RNA sequence: GCUUGACUGCGAGCGUGACGGCGCGAGCAGGUGCGAAAGCAGGUCAUAGUGAUCCGGUGGUUCUGAAUGGAAGGGCCAUC
RNA sequence: UGAGCCUUGAUGUGUAGGAUAGGUGGGAGGCUUUGAAGUGUGGACGCCAGUCUGCAUGGAGCCGACCUUGAAAUACCACCCUUUAAUGUUUGAUGUUCUAACGUUGACCCGUAAUCCGGGUUGCGGACAGUGUCUGGUGGGUAGUUUGACUGGGGCGGUCU
RNA sequence: GUUUAUUAAAAACACAGCACUGUGCAAACACGAAAGUGGACGUAUACGGUGUGACGCCUGCCCGGUGCCGGAAGGUUAAUU
RNA sequence: UUUUGUAUAAUGGGUCAGCGACUUAUAUUCUGUAGCAAGGUUAACCGAAUAGGGGAGCCGAAGGGAAACCGAGUCUUAACUGGGCGUUAAGUUGCAGGGUAUAGACCCGAAACCCGGUGAUCUAGCCAUGGGCAGGUUGAAGGUUGGGUAACACUAACUGGAGGACCGAACCGACUAAUGUUGAAAAAUUAGCGGAUGACUUGUGGCUGGGGGUGAAAGGCCAAUCAAACCGGGAGAUAGCU
RNA sequence: AGGGUGACAGCCCCGUACACAAAAAUGCACAUGCUGUGAGCUCGAUGAGUAGGGCGGGACACGUGGUAUCCUGUCUGAAUA
RNA sequence: UAAGGUGAUAUGAACCGUUAUAACCGGCGAUUUCCGAAUGGGGAAACCCAGUGUGUUUCGACACACUAUCAUUAACUGAAUCCAUAGGUUAAUGAGGCGAACCGGGGGAACUGAAACAUCUAAGUACCCCGAGGAAAAGAAAUCAACCGAGAUUCCCCCAG
């Protein structure tokens, strides 16, 4: 599914509002990308389905910190 | 993205320098190949503590080397007995081991490596000047007494 | 010829409307023009020439102003 | 390569004149064998007067109150201007290349007696493509609707204050 | 040949043939928010869409309008700043 | 019943029996009635439980003005000779009733719109695997031989067995007529009719699903009424109509 | 209270008021045993891709309005009693 | 607890019992085919077919037990590729499915009302989906108030149409 493995960001629903204020149901999808992260501690690359926001979270916290959250959640990588 | 460099990287800086880099350069090249680390408040302290620890350890070594450099000039004349023939020509020579072991027994604990001779290895009876490398910049002189045995 | 009554606030009493409204009005107060004066003038001989409300704009204002002083916004008056 | 900055080099016909006087200051020796004068010539500027400068040659000098001139020595040095060139830096623009993100519906290895998938190797691409959010255009493909009343039936015509 | 099973079998639809047009393959196109699949285990003598309708003799003029294709100089023009 | 007007040849009712349509809740106002009265009444809750407690509130005894504010007055205007609204009419809480408001709001009735399911046992197209086509004709290409030609062409006889070929049963279809039309049959029967080796026909099983399918295209077909199936739900949709 | 009994029952029958009852299993309370968990005191520490912001939506009685507050799909991004 | 009993249509038959293993009532046990989550594999539910381990005064074939998937944990094992990691086997423990309403969350109509209709309404309703408990959710102030103060959440009556 279109779910960020880091933040949990998923498709949300809302409306397209026209100039005439006609509401039509829509979705806002997360900016998802499958990215290979180098994990020094495991001497292996880990491919995660992450939003650009989640990628910034990994830049701040570090991949080991983020992967530890995935283990605690039971979420495999 | 602020990062503190581990190695020497072109156009950026040197080891321990704090530079602003594009997130993708750090993420996909600099951090995986160990050329840099994120400039986090924990690591900025760890690298400033190492900068202060190296500055204090380099100032004390500059203080110990100058105490050694003033002890080398204090002796001013060291006597070395060597078997020399007629006209003053030595059968052997007075090398680095010979000069270094003469000053260690005199007081100043100088190494074989620290001794620096210009052209010869001392093959004549008389007086000669011997310069010393105590540190990369600190230099001090002594006069060697070539006494015939 | 001289001029700004094409005045501002009101209005006894009426007309005509299911209503929203629309009309006629002497007289009162303030200030004004014309006339020597009595007087006349609140547009045009009269009856067509028009668009409610909402929303919004502009100016004015002893009104209001979400702790309090302001301000925003709202009201009231004029107008688009 | 447009624009800001930085060391450092070019460039200046009031007249008395050794002569195309840069303002203001340190102000008695600098510039030299890390090799001047003087000659030969190349290049650039230009007010065809001459300045700056490359190379060769040559070899013991061009110089100061020395008198003019408001203001000084091309003996030398420091902030700069009239303007111009070029090395360093900043954010742009444009191009070339790179590999490491990312693509592979090329080949191979393993999981594995598997035309899926994953990991790995390798080749080809490559910051492009593609995707997310935002945005202009298009969009009967789909969707929801509107499309008036009077009227000798209705429609046409006409009408509506 | 096909068709309105149950009032229409026809001159209607289809047809071989013709033409225009798209499509270089992870094709265009189509079913799918996607993954996957059909096209096709095909590859421009192929595949899709559109029109015309064996064959014979043939198919003239018009690009103003509407649709499409190509163009980049100028004018106007979104988010953004 | 509906109408200007119905014996009306306008509507409705075969007859009987039973059932079948102005309700209910909460607001709100008015009338009647009762209590108390410049006051009236409590709500939730507590409870000793239809008592009693609880006055939080609500309505009323004050209005005028957009308001600040002033107040039996106030607003209007600089101010009214004035003018507008007010002051001189008792209210409030039950209970019953008349109206109204929100609700299905007197009962019954659409054609439809939306949502979630069930359906390709009928039929459309396709996929896999099987089966069927009596009898009679026509006689393509090719081949052999003879004639022919310089050689070919060409030509005759034979052989050969093509085709969405011909005639015609089964099988598939459905052009005409009569019958039938409360049928033997919710599409047939009888006499004739077209195709009948093909783009043929048929069995068994599979796949496509409702703004969807499938369609040699008729808006055809998708389980006996398809310009949007069927079932259940939103649901008592709405119905200025009968 | 009520029901039944050949018609309508306080006194016929079953009940009703009232008074009682569990070998066994179980609910809830306290008392208490055990395993695990930790009380009190002193000195610290004080939740960052967060708050805030731009864009698109949604939620607030409040429909973008002069619109505070909340959530966040996208791009960003603090201070530290 | 008992003088009567072997449930009903529903007799009859053969019987059981009367002072306490007749029956009847309640607590705890035993047994509980096959299908169904269905779980050894399959399947058109109540059927078809196995592997392994065990039993056979008959050790053929039948009977009996175990063998699904996933999650966590452990042991053994074990690639590409040296370590590692993936993968593989086994064991322990848990889950699964069903079912009223209420409850938290993910999605989310339209008819209708506006006397048409699009903003708005219907309505976060109907419905679909996930999850949970005896309740759920919420909850101990980056809350209000107004210069006086209150002191988490939930629910009721007012404020007030
Ligand atoms: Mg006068
Ligand atoms: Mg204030
Ligand atoms: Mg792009
Ligand atoms: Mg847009
Ligand atoms: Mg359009
Ligand atoms: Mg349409
Ligand atoms: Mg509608
Ligand atoms: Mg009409
Ligand atoms: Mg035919
Ligand atoms: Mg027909
Ligand atoms: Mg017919
Ligand atoms: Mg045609
Ligand atoms: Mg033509
Ligand atoms: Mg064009
Ligand atoms: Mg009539
Ligand atoms: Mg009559
Ligand atoms: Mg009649
Ligand atoms: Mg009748
Ligand atoms: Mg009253
Ligand atoms: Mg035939
Ligand atoms: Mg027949
Ligand atoms: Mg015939
Ligand atoms: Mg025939
Ligand atoms: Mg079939
Ligand atoms: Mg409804
Ligand atoms: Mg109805
Ligand atoms: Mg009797
Ligand atoms: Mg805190
Ligand atoms: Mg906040
Ligand atoms: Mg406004
Ligand atoms: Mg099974
Ligand atoms: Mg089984
Ligand atoms: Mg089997
Ligand atoms: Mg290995
Ligand atoms: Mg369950
Ligand atoms: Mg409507
Ligand atoms: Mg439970
Ligand atoms: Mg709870
Ligand atoms: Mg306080």
């Amino acid at each position: 599914s279109r779910v960020c493995q880091v933040t949990g960001k998923r498709p949300v629903t809302g409306n397209n509002r026209s100039h005439a204020l006609n509401a039509t149901k829509r979705r806002f999808l997360p900016n998802l990308h499958s990215h290979r992260f180098w994990v020094e501690s495991e001497k292996r690359f880990v491919t995660l389905r992450v939003s650009a926001k989640g990628m910034r979270v990994i830049d701040k916290k570090g991949i080991d910190t983020v992967l530890a959250e995935l283990r605690a959640r039971g979420e495999k990588y | 993205m602020q990062v503190i460099l581990l190695d020497k990287v072109a156009n950026l800086g040197s080891l321990g320098d704090q530079v602003n880099v594009k997130a993708g350069y750090a993420r996909n090249f600099l951090v995986p190949q160990g050329k840099a680390v994120p400039a986090t408040k924990k690591n900025i302290e760890f690298f400033e503590a190492r900068r202060a620890e190296l500055e204090a350890k380099l100032a004390e070594v500059l203080a110990a080397a100058n105490a050694r450099a003033e002890k080398i000039n204090a002796l001013e004349t060291v006597t070395i007995a060597s078997k020399a023939g007629d006209e003053g020509k030595l059968f052997g020579s007075i090398g680095t081991r010979d000069i270094a072991d003469a000053v260690t027994a005199a007081g100043v604990e100088v190494a074989k490596s620290e001794v620096r001779l210009p052209n010869g290895v001392l093959r004549t009876t008389g007086e000669h000047e011997v310069s010393f490398q105590v540190h990369s910049e600190v230099f001090a002189k002594v006069i060697v007494n070539v006494v015939a045995e």
